């Protein structure tokens, strides 16, 4: 009957509307089965603490399922990674829904964590559903390399494998290095004349005021940058038509917890109907057993989920993250913020409002700029040469 | 549009087993569950079964136990809730539903489908039988006289009912017949007159059923 | 389980509001959301009002939802017109439907019925049968509850009742046939057959012999 589903959160305000959430749910999918219980504590200061009352306070409640938010004031420096750990043990299904760096996508160090915020990974797939009907190819990539920086350019090859064709060189530099300018001559050298971008934001301000005086910026030198570049202090730099970039929710916790708890609520009602349910343990104390309803739990939230929610229709792919999410091209026009159009998500709907790409041109010019470049090789041998 | 189609409604004998198949047209499919509440004469819904969007989930109210079954394809856009060993109770207004989602235990409901009609009951045409509605014991109150004939047994509908040959047609009211579980009809004709034409003139009314070939003058 | 509770009918003239309350005996009637239908005769049944206040895309509002519990208690309420508002309204909390409730809009003026009562033909108490027929007619509006009680409480074994008809002079009419062995008939002193119309009710009482 009491189903715990918890949800660390942030500060007592967003905490809130769980408490009138889960009436609505104890109301949709109502009955004498399903009456379920909400214990949450906001992200304590400090890791560790906070990593011994997830076991003192949560699964000593015996809880179920663990819904984990973005603390509130501070940056991404102290993301709640022990939640993926202490519930690693007993391999209970855990669902974030605001924090995104792309290091939780693979479900090799973090066991089984689903996301209903998608990361910037994505990009690339959205770089290459526009490149294709751009009229142009061959592309210049360039990104810094923690973690994040080899996902998004293996995932644009994994993208540009099935039609043959391949990108340019990648150039992999360290995250915070100044003075990198000896790069931009050996990629300017070539034919290619696009150029792909993506650090972090004093990186981006960095390799971004140490590209004036090169002339990488005008007419023919097209840039691409993401979220993490635009959003920040780097906003101020922009050259005279580079491309924006904005996702739609954002900060709109509320619709992300409805269609979770809804989704959560169909599969447990689900679940409530199936084999033996292990009751979960007193907590940490004592018992260090394996959870054998852990991964049956996933084995669904996994699929289908295809609910109908405030933020849309969320799909989960194959390996977590969801699919179909909605997007807002952005556009940034001599220090003005306009959009372009609106990406749903494998189909490619931008608008027909003004657009100014770099150097003032608005047309598509040459991936490459200018031709001739066909370099003959031959071996002396025989009267053929 | 949003449009559940469904047909083949008629008449089959208790015991047999039916093939039901309401199709869709319009929306997409896949995003949406599939009800099934019917009505019935003389009554409301109930809530039956659901259908989840692909497989799997499949719901059933209290009494929805054993032959009362669903089923559904998503490849050909088809509903086959089927039913089996079907009574008398089974007869009633069937509308093929759907959810607003993909599950169906919030029993959110819209697009009400279009309606069948499965009858299940005993089917043979019976000879009417008549049966003289006696008056009141010379008890009037504005002069007026109630007096008719009753019809009972028949089916199917309709029936003539006419008294004296039809000569006397001022103040007849032959009112509609009712359904009863043998699957028959009956109704009865009451005419107006003086109450002085009690005990002095003799009233007969006549009965005409062509389908049971029936015709019985009745004198009341 | 638990029953809802619906009017069987209520009529109002085109220009008053009009209320329709589902209520609901176990249990709070906020716990479920209660789901409001509408029905119109040879018509797909309709959505009008659900989650106790909410109306489908492109309903023009003048539908709202109270879900005020009071008396364990939900009603419905539509803005003062009767254009199209003559239809059957049907209730759906969780998995149970209620009664049901016809509104009619209001015309020619309305009449108390006339009940009928027939005794039993010799003839067919002859046959070990006995039917007792109460013919109620012109009654507007053409809604009306038919029951019979067995001198002391009602009854409803071998109760029929046909559902009333519109005639040619706008009014209707319906019929009532009680299915009665001569032993039971025999047996009691007197039966009846109450048809309440308009909130008044007739009562017709018959002896054997």
């Amino acid at each position: 009957k009491i189903v715990n589903i918890g949800a660390v959160l942030s500060t007592r305000k967003h905490e809130q509307m769980f408490r009138e959430a889960v009436n609505q749910a104890n109301k949709r999918h109502g009955s004498w089965k399903i009456q379920l219980n909400a214990t949450s504590v906001t992200h304590k200061p400090n890791a560790i603490q906070m990593a011994l009352s997830v076991c003192e306070d949560l699964i000593s409640s015996q809880v179920y399922a663990i819904l984990v938010s973005h603390p509130p004031t501070p940056n991404d420096h102290f993301t709640p990674t022990p939640v993926s750990y202490t519930a690693g043990f007993y391999r209970i299904p855990v669902l974030g829904l605001t924090t995104r760096m792309s290091i939780y996508s693979d479900k090799s160090i973090h066991l089984s964590f689903l996301r209903t915020v998608p990361p910037y990974s994505h990009q690339s797939s959205v770089w290459f559903e526009m490149m294709r009907v751009y009229s142009w190819n061959h592309i210049i990539l360039l990104v810094s390399d923690d973690h994040e920086g080899r996902a998004a350019q293996k995932r644009l090859e994994t993208l540009l494998e099935e039609r043959e064709s391949k990108a340019e060189k990648v150039l992999q530099f360290d995250p915070g290095t100044k003075n990198v300018t000896a790069l931009l001559m050996e990629a300017k050298e070539l034919e290619a004349r696009v150029i792909i971008l993506s650090a972090s934001e004093d990186d981006a301000a960095t390799v971004y005021r140490a590209a004036a005086m090169l002339n990488m910026t005008g007419s023919g030198y097209v840039w691409l940058v993401g979220e993490r570049e635009i959003s920040g202090n780097a906003l101020r730099y922009a050259p005279d038509g580079i491309l924006g970039l904005q996702l739609i929710n954002g900060k709109n916790e509320s619709a992300h917890i409805s269609d979770a708890v809804g989704v959560v609520a169909q599969a447990v009602h689900e679940l409530l109907e199936k084999e033996n349910i292990t009751d979960p343990p007193r907590g940490c104390v004592g018992n260090t057993n394996i959870w054998k309803t852990g991964p049956l739990f996933k084995r669904v939230l996994m699929s289908s989920k295809y609910a109908d929610g405030v933020t849309g229709r969320v799909e989960f792919n194959e390996d977590g993250d969801r699919k179909f999410a909605n997007y807002s091209i952005m556009n940034l026009q001599n220090r003005k913020l306009v959009q372009v159009g609106i990406y749903n998500g494998t189909h490619v709907i931008p608008n027909d409002r003004k657009i100014i790409w770099p150097g003032g041109e608005t047309e598509k010019p040459r991936g490459y700029q200018m031709s001739t470049r066909l370099k003959i090789v031959t071996i002396h041998q025989e009267p053929f040469v | 549009e949003v449009q559940l189609v469904e047909s083949g409604g008629g008449l089959v004998q208790p015991g047999r087993s039916l093939r039901l198949s309401c199709a869709a047209s319009g929306f997409t499919f896949d995003d949406y569950a599939m009800h099934w509440v019917r009505q019935v004469p003389g009554k409301g819904l109930e809530w039956v079964s659901g259908i989840s969007w692909s497989s799997g989930s499949i719901g059933y109210a209290d009494s929805v136990k054993g032959r009362f079954t669903i089923s559904r394809d998503n490849a050909k856009n088809s509903l086959y809730l089927q039913m089996n060993s079907l009574r008398a109770e089974d007869t009633a207004l069937y509308y093929c539903a759907k959810d607003r989602a993909s599950s169906w235990y919030a029993y959110g409901m819209d697009v009400w489908g279009q309606g069948t009609l499965v009858t299940v009951s005993s089917a043979s045409t019976k000879g009417p039988s008549v049966f003289p509605l006696a008056p009141s014991s010379k008890s009037t109150s504005g002069g007026t006289a109630a007096l008719g004939c009753l019809v009972k047994d028949y089916f199917p509908e309709p029936v003539t009912v006419s008294w004296n040959s039809g000569a006397l047609t001022s103040g007849v009211h032959t009112f509609p017949a009712v359904l009863q579980s043998s699957g028959l009809y009956s109704l009865s004709s009451v005419v107006t007159v003086p109450s002085s034409s009690l005990g002095t003139q003799t009233y007969i009314c006549n009965v005409n059923h062509k389908p049971s070939n029936t015709k019985v003058d009745k004198k009341v | 389980n638990f029953m809802l509770t619906q009017p069987h009918s209520v009529s109002e003239s085109p220009g008053k509001t009009v209320t329709i309350s589902c209520t609901r005996s176990s249990g709070s009637i906020a716990s479920n959301y209660v789901q409001w239908y509408q029905q119109r005769p040879g018509s797909s049944p309709t959505t009008v009002i659900y989650d106790d206040n909410q109306r489908p895309s492109g309903v023009p509002n003048r539908f709202s939802g109270s879900i005020d519990s009071s008396s364990n208690s939900a009603s419905l309420i539509i803005s003062g017109l009767k254009t199209e508002d003559e239809a059957d309204y049907y209730c759906q909390s969780t998995r149970v439907f209620g009664g049901g409730t016809k509104l009619t809009v209001l015309g020619q003026p309305k009449a108390a019925p006339s009940v009928t009562l027939f005794p039993p033909s010799s003839e067919e108490l002859q046959a070990n049968k006995a039917t007792l027929v109460c013919l109620i007619s012109d009654f507007y509006p053409g809604a009306v509850t038919v029951a019979w009680k067995a001198d002391s409480s009602p009854v409803k074994a071998g109760v029929e009742t046909t559902t009333p008809s519109k005639q040619s002079n706008n009014k209707y009419a319906a019929s009532s046939y009680l299915s009665l062995t001569p032993e039971q008939w025999k047996s009691h002193r007197s039966y009846s057959c109450q048809v309440t119309h308009e909130g008044s009710t007739v009562e017709k009482t018959v002896a054997p012999t």
